[PDB]
RNA sequence: UUAAAUCCUUUAACGAGGAUCCAUUGGAGGGCAAGUCUGGUGCCAAUUCCAGCUCCAAUAGCGUAUAUUAAAGUUGCUGCAGUUAAAAAGCUCGUAGUUGGAUCU
């Protein structure tokens, strides 16, 4: 592997320890491999949907394929990858690059009184795409994820173990309905809750510490 | 919009109550004239003599040639066409046998291969034709 | 007008969807090294912890000092305790959203009577509950779903009546001796 | 963020903006980080200290970053009140 | 059987995975009482 | 031959999905 | 046991190798659990009808018809809509109804 991009240098070397340090400044991933590199044991893909648009020409219908992936680790991070290439292979294989570069964290709480770990959505949170609506509402502990078999898939990707859950719209279309439940999941850290009302003491930058490996 | 006033039960009351007859599943069972006109009179089977034995064609995108037999059912003397499992069934049947009558499978709607027959034949002579073809019994005549 | 009484339950509930992958498989897993019959022994042990956790988060949304929590969640509490189903020092009631199925299916006569040595497999276990070869304190039971309690552990016997009891040998040996 | 127990159980603490109090999303790629530099009392020299500002993707995108920075550095004691 | 072939072709149009096209494709299995 | 029929139906079916 | 019985419970005797003391009912080669199958029957290779095999599901049970509930946020108080898809009155005044600014320790 050469590392290309600034933060790809950072990675390969060890100074970013975690791939919480890329989120907190909300650093562009422009590789793949950045991803492998952390966590990539635990990552296991789905090809949910292959869907071509058509392109009718002047010999023939020619069939290119869109790519719907979805990975994740089981532990909070989860991505939802699309890719239009002309087979099955290389369709399938440039989701799976597309949704190592969209891997989000999952916030996770609790329904109440907090004890051991996390297991829900902090709160009642929606996503929205095309006309599909998606709801995802905290349960109590061991209760299951309610949902149909798409957000069934996306939700245990992301580590979430038990969830509440509604849906409105065209939902047969996998592709919105795939879209939305990945949108509700990522609004989880976009969201203020009372417990983050914190005066924030700003971390230094990662690109300003190492600045003199840079100039090596 | 609607009204959300503390003393708006009686217009909202009466509103739902005028906009259940325009969903046509709520007048049916309501009004009470889609039981008087169903031959089977609001029941699940019927019984009826069988008086004569008549074809029906398919539809275009599927041809074929399907056999029924005409029933006239003995409570309300409606005449009603019934449909039989295959042509193979039809050699359990005579004319003036009494037949037991249920519906197609959609409460109402046709085949969705065979148009005008909503009805099958469930047993002839009071054995059943599962019975009859399958060589389990035998029926008087 | 008649003396009788017509209160009656169903102990188990069908699931919505029917066939699907992850769900059949779950299900399979546990009449594997359990050794029920069907999957309605399955569903009835699915049932009977969810009529227990309904109760559990009936209670939790009451108030920390209402009286009818503080009686019932004592007195739920203690029931899950006596047939072994939850420790000692865990008795809260966030701790009952935290058992499964299998804690449940363990308690079983059946599987106690291969977690004591008293049978070769688990499927050897459940014939020799049936066939009146093992009893709990003095009396015999046929019923492999029976629950034991914790008091009842470590008292179940085997059968002094029994060929592998007492020592009358059984219809098989006795016709086979008379041979010779 | 914490459970009873006094454990801290979560991710990470995501920043917010110095502006409107908006939690900056993972996937926030508008948002800056500013450093703005001090100088010394008498000499107007770099001692090495500073403080920093952070913007959110949604005030850059409305285009009053320009007076949030600003309105900040009023406050911080960079730009006089005499402006 | 002509019509279940026009829906299968349709569904190849979709892209989704389909059984191939053989002899049983539009067959009735058997009578239904 | 004869097929077995009731537990030992199930015993059968989980050993030719899960152990084997 | 019981009014006298029966059933259950307790027990003498006999009672299992293909332990023939033999588990069914439905569905699959167009979507959910499950098919690159076989043999008869005929149209100009495709194709009407019939009998089987293999697999899947539940299991002393399982199909079918009909009524009804949930799915249905397709009757919407919670909680739907009315540009172009079903739908806002040709315009204004107007009883009942519904709703009604601030202010008092």
């Amino acid at each position: 592997w050469m590392p290309v991009t600034k933060l790809g240098r950072l990675v390969k070397d060890m100074k970013i320890k975690s791939l919480e340090e890329i989120y907190l400044f909300s650093l562009p991933i422009k590789e793949s491999e950045i991803i492998d590199f952390f966590l990539g044991a635990s990552l296991k893909d789905e090809v949910l949907k292959i869907m071509p648009v058509q392109k009718q020409t002047r010999a023939g219908q020619r069939t290119r394929f869109k790519a719907f992936v979805a990975i994740g680790d089981y532990n909070g991070h989860v991505g939802l990858g699309v890719k239009c290439s002309k087979e099955v292979a290389t369709a399938i294989r440039g989701a799976i690059i597309l949704a190592k570069l969209s891997i989000v964290p999952v916030r996770r709480g609790y329904w109440g009184n907090k004890i051991g770990k996390p297991h829900t959505v902090p709160c009642k949170v929606t996503g929205r795409c095309g006309s599909v609506l998606v709801r995802l509402i905290p349960a109590p502990r061991g209760t299951g994820i309610v949902s149909a078999p798409v957000p069934k898939k996306l939700l245990m990707m992301a580590g979430i173990d038990d969830c509440y859950t509604s849906a409105r719209g065209c939902t047969a279309t996998l592709g919105n309905f795939a879209k939305a439940t990945f949108d509700a999941i990522s609004k989880t850290y976009s969201y203020l809750t009372p417990d983050l009302w914190k005066e924030t003491v700003f971390t230094k930058s990662p690109y300003q510490e190492f600045t003199d490996h840079l100039v090596k | 919009g609607k009204c959300r006033g503390l003393r708006t039960a009686r217009k909202l009351r009466s509103h739902r109550r005028d906009q259940k007859w325009h969903d046509k599943q709520y007048k049916k069972a309501h009004l009470g004239t889609a039981l008087k006109a169903n031959p089977f009179g609001g029941a699940s089977h019927a019984k009826g003599i069988v008086l004569e034995k008549v074809g029906v064609e398919a539809k275009q995108p599927n041809s074929a040639i399907r056999k029924c037999v005409r029933v006239q059912l003995i409570k309300n003397g409606k005449k009603i066409t019934a449909f039989v499992p295959n042509d193979g069934c039809l050699n359990f049947i005579e004319e003036n046998d009494e037949v037991l009558v249920a519906g197609f499978g959609r409460k109402g709607h046709a085949v969705g291969d065979i148009p005008g027959v909503r009805f099958k034949v469930v047993k002839v002579a009071n054995v059943s034709l599962l019975a009859l073809y399958k060589g389990k019994k035998e029926r008087p005549r | 007008p008649v003396a009788r009484s017509w209160v009656c339950r169903k102990t188990y509930v069908t699931p919505r969807r029917p066939f699907e992958k992850s769900r059949l498989d779950q299900e399979l897993k546990l009449i594997g090294e359990y050794g029920l019959r069907n999957k309605r022994e399955v569903w009835r042990v699915k049932f009977t912890l969810a009529k227990i956790r309904k109760a559990a988060r009936e209670l939790l949304t009451l108030d920390e000092k209402d009286p009818r929590r503080l009686f019932e969640g004592n007195a739920l509490l203690r029931r899950l305790v006596r047939i072994g189903v939850l420790d000692e020092g865990k008795m809260k009631l966030d701790y009952i959203l935290g058992l499964k199925i299998e804690d449940f299916l363990e308690r079983r006569l059946q599987t106690q009577v291969f977690k004591l040595g008293l049978a070769k497999s688990i499927h050897h276990a459940r014939v020799l509950i049936r066939q009146r070869h093992i009893r709990v304190r003095k009396q015999v039971v046929n019923i492999p779903s029976f629950i034991v309690r914790l008091d009842s552990q470590k008292h179940i016997d085997f059968s002094l009546r029994s060929p592998y009891g007492g020592g009358r040998p059984g219809r098989v040996k006795r016709k086979n001796a008379k041979k010779g | 963020m914490q459970n009873d127990a006094g454990e801290f159980v979560d991710l990470y603490v995501p920043r917010k903006c110095s502006a409107s109090n908006r939690i900056i999303g993972a996937k926030d790629h508008a948002s800056i980080q500013m450093n703005v530099a001090e100088v010394d009392k008498v000499t107007g020299r770099f001692n090495g200290q500073f403080k920093t500002y952070a913007i959110c993707g949604a005030i850059r995108r409305m285009g009053e970053s320009d007076d949030s920075i600003l309105r900040l550095a009023k406050a911080d004691g960079i730009v006089s009140k005499n402006f | 059987r002509a019509w279940v072939l026009e829906k299968k072709e349709r569904h190849r149009r979709q892209g989704r995975e389909v059984r191939p096209d053989t002899q049983y494709t539009g067959r009735k299995r058997k009578p239904r009482f | 031959k004869k097929k077995k029929t009731g537990r030992a139906k199930r015993r059968m079916q989980y050993n030719r999905r899960f152990v084997n």
